[PDB]
């Protein structure tokens, strides 16, 4: 897993984490989410509100189209419900549709994986949608609380890290873009976490 | 509250 991690990952990693002001300056954007989300202690973490029949995303305040990236998502287990969904987006992706979906990814300007179904999206509406990551090691993973979010915009990848191992590319095609961290989310009063791990 | 705990 890790011999496929970008150059430079684990030395992020190993760094000093970001302090709580580069947490926030690098969280979620209150002035960039779906109206039926708020966001919380200056970037740290979002709330989406109760809104019946509704998917609701974030974006990140920083885009990002060099370099590597990585941040941490807290994600509560419980809070998660039927469309859980976790990568990038563009400035440009849709962050709210009024219905239960797997929003970011359903488009061609978001990237992302289903925590749930363990299925990767983009310009996907679910049908098909690959497995990540792939193999057996693969068809019983449990995504826990935590993962981390690896952006490598020199190779153009995203890719996703558990537990300590990188688990692989799981999307290419990103580069000569501006992305931003994203999720979307269907679950009422649900409280996603973002962690700014880092550049390079 | 529905399957996904938003207010019916």
């Amino acid at each position: 897993g890790d011999l496929s991690c970008p150059e430079g990952l684990e030395e992020l990693l190993s760094a000093p984490p970001p302090d709580l002001g580069a947490q926030r300056r690098h969280g979620w954007n209150p002035k960039d989410c779906s109206e039926n989300i708020e966001v919380k202690e200056g970037g740290l973490y979002f709330e989406r509100r109760p809104v019946a029949q509704s998917t609701d995303g974030a974006r990140g305040k920083r885009g990002y189209s060099r370099g590597l990236h990585a941040w941490e998502i807290s994600w509560p287990l419980e809070q998660r419900g039927t469309h859980a969904v976790v990568g990038v987006a563009t400035a440009l992706a849709p962050l709210q549709t009024d219905h239960y979906a797997a929003l970011l990814g359903s488009n061609s300007e978001s990237w992302g994986w289903d925590i749930g179904r363990g299925k990767l999206y983009h310009q996907s509406k679910g049908p098909g949608a690959p497995q990540y990551p792939a193999g057996t090691q693969g068809e019983q993973l449990e995504v826990p609380e935590r993962l981390l979010v690896v952006l490598d915009m020199e190779e153009g990848t995203l890719g996703y890290a558990i537990g300590g191992t990188y688990l692989g590319p799981a999307f290419r095609g990103l580069k000569g873009r501006t992305l931003y961290p994203a999720v979307s989310a269907v679950w009422g009063q649900c409280q996603v976490r973002i962690r700014y791990l880092g550049e390079r | 509250k529905d399957i996904n705990n938003n207010v019916e």
